[PDB]
RNA sequence: UGGUUCGUGGAGCCAUGGGGGAAUCUGGGCGGACCACCGCCUAAGGCUAAGUACUCCGGGUGACCGAUAGCGCACCAGUAC
RNA sequence: GAGCUAGCCCUGGCCAGGGUGAAGCUGGGGUGAGACCCAGUGGAGGCCCGAACCGGUGGGGGAUGCAAACCCCUCGGAUGA
RNA sequence: GAAUGCCGGCAUGAGUAACGAUAAAGAGGGUGAGAAUCCCUCUCGCCGUAAGCCCAAGGGUUCCUACGCAAUGGUCGUCAGCGUAGGGUUAGGCGGGACCUAAGGUGAAGCCGAAAGGCGUAGCCGAAGGGCAGCCGGUUAAUAUUCCGGCCCUUCCCGCAGGUGCGAUGGGGGGACGCUCUAGGCUAGGGGGACCGGAGCCAUGGACGAGCCCGGCCAGAAGCGCAGGGUGGGAGGUAGGCAAAUCCGCCUCCCAACAAGCUCUGCGUGGUGGGGAAGCCCGGGUGACAACCCCCCGAAGCCAGGGAGCCAAGAAAAGCCUCUAAGCACAACCUGCGGGAACCCGUACCGCAAACCGACACAGGUGGGCGGGUGCAAGAGCACUCAGGCGCGCGGGAGAACCCUCGCCAAGGAACUCUGCAAGUUGGCCCCGUAACUUCGGGAGAAGGGGUGCUCCCUGGGGUGAUGAGCCCCGGGGAGCCGCAGUGAACAGGCUCUGGCGACUGUUUACCAAAAACACAGCUCUCUGCGAACUCGUAAGAGGAGGUAUAGGGAGCGACGCUUGCCCGGUGCCGGAAGGUCAAGGGGAGGGGUGCAAGCCCCGAACCGAAGCCCCGGUGAACGGCGGCCGUAACUAUAACGGUCCUAAGGUAGCGAAAUUCCUUGUCGGGUAAGUUCCGACCUGCACGAAAAGCGUAACGACCGGAGCGCUGUCUCGGCGAGGGACCCGGUGAAAUUGAACUGGCCGUGAAGAUGCGGCCUACCCGUGGCAGGACGAAAAGACCCCGUGGAGCUUUACUGCAGCC
RNA sequence: CGAUGUCGGCUCGUCGCAUCCUGGGGCUGAAGAAGGUCCCAAGGGUUGGGCUGUUCGCCCAUUAAAGCGGCACGCGAGCUG
RNA sequence: CCGAGGGUAGGGCCCGUGACUGGGGCGAAGUCGUAACAAGGUAGCUGUACCGGAAGGUGCGGCUGGAU
RNA sequence: GCGGGGUGGAGCAGCCUGGUAGCUCGUCGGGCUCAUAACCCGAAGGUCGUCGGUUCAAAUCCGGCCCCCGCAACCA
């Protein structure tokens, strides 16, 4: 998931 | 002679127990007791400068007598002995024909119903204190005074002893605990015999929680932690020491001397430690 | 879950309060710092 | 070592943390290492108005603002929150 | 700023019920005396099962949420570091 | 006119999502302008170790009553924790203060620091700990251990009587203590009664009954009784308890001991004072002259400072008692009795929550006590239910797709998939029975089975009582009865075989990782002789430790078993009174400036001159490192063997295609119909290897592999059903997004992927439910990557400083 | 680069034809049967399983056959991870 | 009721076989060294321990079945 | 892609600094021994991987080619 923190773009929920 | 464990836990496999065999009083002489104020490693700044500390059993404090020369001439019967837990030794209970009564520390094989006392003219006995300018070469002796009237600092954890090796001048020469070889003044005061409790050594804590009924929190190593914190620290996976092996605060830890070498007292330490 | 705020109103005064404030350096400039600013309330009210 | 324009410079002067340590005018300091000569001044005690600075306060005046401006506040604002 | 969190200090409190059955002790056997064996008693333990309590393993839901970390099912510890 | 500009206003999305636990509602009657929503009644459902009750914190009038409905309330509202107003919180005994100390804080003395300030003994402060005197009922719309009633008690002042060497911030005793287990006797609480009191009831086939339903207590001073706790008496000596001491301590002597005596608690009784149900009738009245009795169960509470065991060895101070010193013995103190005196603050209400912490009347968080009954082996578990409290602040319909949560499924049974993920299965108790291996404990609930309800008959032991009856608790045997099914509902393990890692129980990235990571007992090296080393601090001062080498610091390794080889050339550390180099300083050959000169001033060689470095040694569980090429045996192949180059020395034991093997799915064997994984082997180990430990290892593991049995909707392959949504109607009504829009397909073209340009094709205008291919859809000025003479953490034999140490 | 979500699987298709099968053919070193090779043909069809994340590939059991490619290595506002 | 035996599950013994692996016996003329028999050129043997391509070596203690 | 190397039969010096090829083993002849090995006395064998260049002169210095080990191949 992009999501955790390998790539950044589409995919996961709020955190910022 | 430690007391074993069936392995009918993991941990009772190896806990081992003291036999608690010399002890002949269980509860602490109520004048002779005051609170021990723990620390748990923090100085009056509120900061940790011993680490790893805190969280063992509540103890209160035996006042200890490392001064017998306060009653010279007295003699006391050994009423007791007793655990105490702020030291290795088990302490013995006296009974001064004064009416006083004082901690002294149990030599080995002191039996509860004899007589100690302490002076220059003192019987060369088990649990008699004299000045060691009196005490005969060959002699090992324990609770040895450092400096005449500041009490005993040598020779006081438990099974360990002191031995006159010989006489100079207003000195005395002991082989310490350790294999030092020192002198110490004539006047100071020892106590014949050696400290009780010599098996205390030979106990296995078998588990971590008994470390932690001792007051020790678990001691963490440099190489598990990260630069920030330790010169060991850091490394992608495991890795050895990679420099030469170093405390938290940069010293060196595998040989590097540390006395002072201008310490006074060095004209008074005739051979260093053995092994 | 537990939060922040956890009021208790012992622990309010001997932080915060008037006393605090007048017993050290930096807590004589707060006061006088809001005193300046015209602060209706130098100290947090707490009920004791 | 600091001060001065002076950052070790030919580096004096003024001050002083450490060491050594006088003299009372035929004594002492200074005039940019030092020396001579020629001058200037009297260290190691103290006080001293005025001319100078500021604007919480009062007043006078604006080729200053005019309610998103002018103080954060023209109004119950260092408030509500 | 340690009213969150982390450690420590002082002082209090809490841990249903059920299971396993160490040492010791007693009796019996054994022996020169012993070690030892058997039974009973006993009730040890970072022992076992399981609420409270403390957790947060797997999955599903939730995802402008009931919630800026939650809900359900399941799961770990539960006299101890 | 643009700055993802700032402030404000208003749009779009849209009558759309949503209206916050799926515990649930229906009718009747009231009130009112208006009622699903307020009040009342009946029926229904939900919690009941709480979703009930009582404290504490926090909150701060939210409490009670009257009058109100603009806003607040996710709808409505006549209602309300909302608006307005009035009312309401009563103490010598409850809590805190006028008492005591704990950590800590502060701090006459004293110490230290440029200033600010930091320490610090006594002392003072500091509590949810110690100490201290109130229990039951009644009363208000709202407070009550506070008011009232009954019955008790405390301290202070004064007085009287009797007694006594009185007297203290001083001495002593005591207060005063852990964990686990636990005896006897009580109480709280509870079950039963064919006994006692009670308004009634007879239904629908039967019952007028030893029937049903309701209740059968609470408090109490002296005394007494039962049960416990605490406590020896006397004398002689005495140098210790920093003065004194008749006290305490120590020695001796006589008497007394599982007693008794004395003293102190608990429980019972106790003069007395209260309470008192169902049902009926309108909170009240009746019942009622209410009765208030017997049996059983029985605490974790009480007696209590009880008992036993264990090691990890378990606050202080005051009250209280005793001792004496000044003093004073007209006093003073003690004891009894009498009169008087007794202050300040809190008290409403919420309190697992709509009133506290979370912006919200928020499915989250919040410490202590009470927490009834029945059944299920027990229990605070589970199901139902009492007292009590609720139906969760939008509703009404409908009966699509699809989603969520749930139920079932023919045949098959892991064929699903990265993976049996998920879900089945198993499931409690009693009995039978249980393997390798093992550290002899374990493995173990191994595995696997059988039993389980009800009725009758016979019978063994316990508790209470009496030894008996009754009640209650553990069982034993025999004969039967019913169903598909007897832990008939609910709660309640699937199992086995075999590897890797870690010994184990523990700990961790609050909020993407719980692990093989950390810790851990244990092993080793090393430092430290005590004003220790080390750590924090400019210091004083602390920690270390009121410890003393069997101790304390640092480091690695990580139970246990068997082990841990060779290299000291480099770095580190250790030892080395020689030699080499070496700064300030000493020394002063010899020069220089200036002056008539005495002199003043400046440079200055040899030489003496620390640590450090050089140098000489030691040292591996210190940093670390542990070869190459060529030849050789009577088949071949391979080399025990040899030659030579190099090194400080050339990897030993053990292990090996491994958590390490690149070539690689190595090769062979096992398991499968089939095996890039797995297990067992082999060894040309790209690139294991011995405390960054090597090889094993029983037990343990929500760790990670592989296999099998059981069973299944995982799947072939889907079907049906339930409820909450989605849908329709009434009420309330968001959101990100948005240059404007009159916004089609193909083939081309275009900054290279076109609704918007060209050519053709197609297309009446506007919606609703749906699906996600496009609008290079939204979100976040790409984390990757580069660039910036941008930043920050980290390292070192990079540079340069500083602390610290020499 | 003020974001054009990155392998594979699943689901859902659709297109090309350099055709794997099925239909029609010519040549054959085509006796028959069965093959070989080339031509026409895209209507429809093109299995289940073991290993591996795999695409691919190997293997098992079958089959008329077990085709090859494109569609942002088709398809994450469709799922998985 | 018992009951051949069938079925489920878990044990014990024997036999055969197994990638690979351990040493053993034997085999006319292989390779390395020379341990033992002479004091076998270090007297030998020995129980144990450790080491080494190999026979062996060395330690500790023992035997004479040891020469002179 | 960068680095080192190629010389009597084997394994290595010489290459940096141009003129001179050396060390151990092996091979050949002779001793010693009954004989073999060990041992002792003599001797032989290399145009320096190859081609091209600089130079008076090349193993040596510089290019190309052949070959042999070694290191590297990272961010996606
Ligand atoms: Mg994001
Ligand atoms: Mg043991
Ligand atoms: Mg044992
Ligand atoms: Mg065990
Ligand atoms: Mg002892
Ligand atoms: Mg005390
Ligand atoms: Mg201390
Ligand atoms: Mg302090
Ligand atoms: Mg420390
Ligand atoms: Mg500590
Ligand atoms: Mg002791
Ligand atoms: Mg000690
Ligand atoms: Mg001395
Ligand atoms: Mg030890
Ligand atoms: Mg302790
Ligand atoms: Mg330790
Ligand atoms: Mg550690
Ligand atoms: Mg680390
Ligand atoms: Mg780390
Ligand atoms: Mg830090
Ligand atoms: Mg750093
Ligand atoms: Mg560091
Ligand atoms: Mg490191
Ligand atoms: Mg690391
Ligand atoms: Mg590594
Ligand atoms: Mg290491
Ligand atoms: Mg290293
Ligand atoms: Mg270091
Ligand atoms: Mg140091
Ligand atoms: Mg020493
Ligand atoms: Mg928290
Ligand atoms: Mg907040
Ligand atoms: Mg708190
Ligand atoms: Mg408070
Ligand atoms: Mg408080
Ligand atoms: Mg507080
Ligand atoms: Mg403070
Ligand atoms: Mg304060
Ligand atoms: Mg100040
Ligand atoms: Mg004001
Ligand atoms: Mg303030
Ligand atoms: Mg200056
Ligand atoms: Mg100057
Ligand atoms: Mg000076
Ligand atoms: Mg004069
Ligand atoms: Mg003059
Ligand atoms: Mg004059
Ligand atoms: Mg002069
Ligand atoms: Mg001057
Ligand atoms: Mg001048
Ligand atoms: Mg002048
Ligand atoms: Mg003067
Ligand atoms: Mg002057
Ligand atoms: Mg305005
Ligand atoms: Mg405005
Ligand atoms: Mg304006
Ligand atoms: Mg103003
Ligand atoms: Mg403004
Ligand atoms: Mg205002
Ligand atoms: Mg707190
Ligand atoms: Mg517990
Ligand atoms: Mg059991
Ligand atoms: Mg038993
Ligand atoms: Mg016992
Ligand atoms: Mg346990
Ligand atoms: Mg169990
Ligand atoms: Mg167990
Ligand atoms: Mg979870
Ligand atoms: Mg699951
Ligand atoms: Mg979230
Ligand atoms: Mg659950
Ligand atoms: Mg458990
Ligand atoms: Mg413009
Ligand atoms: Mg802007
Ligand atoms: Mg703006
Ligand atoms: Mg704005
Ligand atoms: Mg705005
Ligand atoms: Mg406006
Ligand atoms: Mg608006
Ligand atoms: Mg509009
Ligand atoms: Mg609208
Ligand atoms: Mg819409
Ligand atoms: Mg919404
Ligand atoms: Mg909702
Ligand atoms: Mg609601
Ligand atoms: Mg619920
Ligand atoms: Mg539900
Ligand atoms: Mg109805
Ligand atoms: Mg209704
Ligand atoms: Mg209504
Ligand atoms: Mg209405
Ligand atoms: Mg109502
Ligand atoms: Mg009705
Ligand atoms: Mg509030
Ligand atoms: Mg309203
Ligand atoms: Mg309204
Ligand atoms: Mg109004
Ligand atoms: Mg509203
Ligand atoms: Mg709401
Ligand atoms: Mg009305
Ligand atoms: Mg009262
Ligand atoms: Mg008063
Ligand atoms: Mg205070
Ligand atoms: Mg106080
Ligand atoms: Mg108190
Ligand atoms: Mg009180
Ligand atoms: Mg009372
Ligand atoms: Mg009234
Ligand atoms: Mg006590
Ligand atoms: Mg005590
Ligand atoms: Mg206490
Ligand atoms: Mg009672
Ligand atoms: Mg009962
Ligand atoms: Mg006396
Ligand atoms: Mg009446
Ligand atoms: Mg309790
Ligand atoms: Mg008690
Ligand atoms: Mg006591
Ligand atoms: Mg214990
Ligand atoms: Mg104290
Ligand atoms: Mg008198
Ligand atoms: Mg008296
Ligand atoms: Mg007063
Ligand atoms: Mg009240
Ligand atoms: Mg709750
Ligand atoms: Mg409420
Ligand atoms: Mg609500
Ligand atoms: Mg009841
Ligand atoms: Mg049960
Ligand atoms: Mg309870
Ligand atoms: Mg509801
Ligand atoms: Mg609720
Ligand atoms: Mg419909
Ligand atoms: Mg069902
Ligand atoms: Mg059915
Ligand atoms: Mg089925
Ligand atoms: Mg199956
Ligand atoms: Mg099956
Ligand atoms: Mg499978
Ligand atoms: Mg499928
Ligand atoms: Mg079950
Ligand atoms: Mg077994
Ligand atoms: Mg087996
Ligand atoms: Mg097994
Ligand atoms: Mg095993
Ligand atoms: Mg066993
Ligand atoms: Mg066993
Ligand atoms: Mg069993
Ligand atoms: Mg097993
Ligand atoms: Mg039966
Ligand atoms: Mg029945
Ligand atoms: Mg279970
Ligand atoms: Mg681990
Ligand atoms: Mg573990
Ligand atoms: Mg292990
Ligand atoms: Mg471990
Ligand atoms: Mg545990
Ligand atoms: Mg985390
Ligand atoms: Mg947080
Ligand atoms: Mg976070
Ligand atoms: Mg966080
Ligand atoms: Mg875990
Ligand atoms: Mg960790
Ligand atoms: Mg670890
Ligand atoms: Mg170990
Ligand atoms: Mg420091
Ligand atoms: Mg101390
Ligand atoms: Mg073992
Ligand atoms: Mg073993
Ligand atoms: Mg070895
Ligand atoms: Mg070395
Ligand atoms: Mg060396
Ligand atoms: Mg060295
Ligand atoms: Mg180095
Ligand atoms: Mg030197
Ligand atoms: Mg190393
Ligand atoms: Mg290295
Ligand atoms: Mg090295
Ligand atoms: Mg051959
Ligand atoms: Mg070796
Ligand atoms: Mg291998
Ligand atoms: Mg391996
Ligand atoms: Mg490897
Ligand atoms: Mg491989
Ligand atoms: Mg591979
Ligand atoms: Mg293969
Ligand atoms: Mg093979
Ligand atoms: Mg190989
Ligand atoms: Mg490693
Ligand atoms: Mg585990
Ligand atoms: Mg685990
Ligand atoms: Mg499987
Ligand atoms: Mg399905
Ligand atoms: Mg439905
Ligand atoms: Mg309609
Ligand atoms: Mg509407
Ligand atoms: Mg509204
Ligand atoms: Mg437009
Ligand atoms: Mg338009
Ligand atoms: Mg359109
Ligand atoms: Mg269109
Ligand atoms: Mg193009
Ligand atoms: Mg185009
Ligand atoms: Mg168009
Ligand atoms: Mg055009
Ligand atoms: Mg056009
Ligand atoms: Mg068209
Ligand atoms: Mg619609
Ligand atoms: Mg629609
Ligand atoms: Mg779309
Ligand atoms: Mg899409
Ligand atoms: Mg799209
Ligand atoms: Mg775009
Ligand atoms: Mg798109
Ligand atoms: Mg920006
Ligand atoms: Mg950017
Ligand atoms: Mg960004
Ligand atoms: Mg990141
Ligand atoms: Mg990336
Ligand atoms: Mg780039
Ligand atoms: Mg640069
Ligand atoms: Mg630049
Ligand atoms: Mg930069
Ligand atoms: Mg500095
Ligand atoms: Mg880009
Ligand atoms: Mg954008
Ligand atoms: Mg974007
Ligand atoms: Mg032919
Ligand atoms: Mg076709
Ligand atoms: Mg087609
Ligand atoms: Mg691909
Ligand atoms: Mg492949
Ligand atoms: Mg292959
Ligand atoms: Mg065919
Ligand atoms: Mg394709
Ligand atoms: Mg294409
Ligand atoms: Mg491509
Ligand atoms: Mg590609
Ligand atoms: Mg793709
Ligand atoms: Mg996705
Ligand atoms: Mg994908
Ligand atoms: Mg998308
Ligand atoms: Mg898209
Ligand atoms: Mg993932
Ligand atoms: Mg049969
Ligand atoms: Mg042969
Ligand atoms: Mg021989
Ligand atoms: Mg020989
Ligand atoms: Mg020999
Ligand atoms: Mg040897
Ligand atoms: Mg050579
Ligand atoms: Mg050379
Ligand atoms: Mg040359
Ligand atoms: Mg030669
Ligand atoms: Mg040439
Ligand atoms: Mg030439
Ligand atoms: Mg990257
Ligand atoms: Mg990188």
């Amino acid at each position: 998931s992009p999501g955790n923190c390998a790539s950044c773009s589409n995919s996961a929920s709020a955190n910022c | 002679a430690v007391k074993k464990f069936k392995p009918y836990t993991p941990s009772r496999r190896f806990m081992t127990v003291a036999d608690f065999s010399e002890i002949t009083k269980t509860e602490p002489e109520k004048s002779l007791v005051k609170p021990l104020k723990k620390t748990g490693g923090r100085n009056n700044q509120g900061r940790i400068t011993v680490r790893f500390r805190g969280g063992g059993h509540k103890r209160l404090y035996r006042i200890i007598d490392f001064k017998r020369w306060d009653k010279v001439g007295i003699p006391a019967k050994v009423a007791a002995i007793e655990y105490d837990p702020n030291r290795s030794a088990r302490i013995a209970l006296l009974h001064y024909v004064d009416g006083e009564k004082r901690y002294i520390i149990a030599p080995d094989g002191l039996q509860v119903g004899q007589q100690v006392v302490a002076g220059p003219d003192a019987p060369i006995q088990v649990g008699n204190a004299l000045p060691l300018r009196f005490i005969p070469v060959g002699t090992v002796v324990h609770a040895v005074e450092l400096e005449p009237k500041k009490g005993a600092k040598l020779a006081r954890a438990a099974g360990t002893s002191a031995q006159i090796q010989g006489r100079e001048g207003d000195y005395v020469i002991l082989r310490l605990p350790s294999g030092e070889l020192r002198k110490v003044h004539g006047e100071c005061y020892a106590t014949v015999g050696a400290v009780g409790n010599a098996d205390h050594k030979n106990i296995v804590l078998g588990k971590a929680g008994r470390s932690r009924w001792l007051g020790r929190r678990p001691h963490v190593r440099g190489a598990a932690m990260n630069p920030v914190d330790h010169p060991h620290g850091g490394g992608e996976g495991r890795a050895p020491r990679g420099r030469p092996p170093a405390s938290p605060w940069g010293w060196q830890t595998k040989g590097l001397k540390t006395r002072k070498r201008r310490k006074p007292s060095s004209r008074f330490i005739i051979a260093r430690r053995k092994k | 879950m537990k939060r922040t705020w956890q009021p208790n109103r012992r622990k309010r005064a001997k932080t915060h309060g008037f006393r605090a404030r007048m017993r050290t350096p930096g807590g004589r400039k707060v006061l006088k710092r809001r005193r300046q600013k015209g602060r209706w309330r130098l100290t947090p009210a707490v009920r004791k």
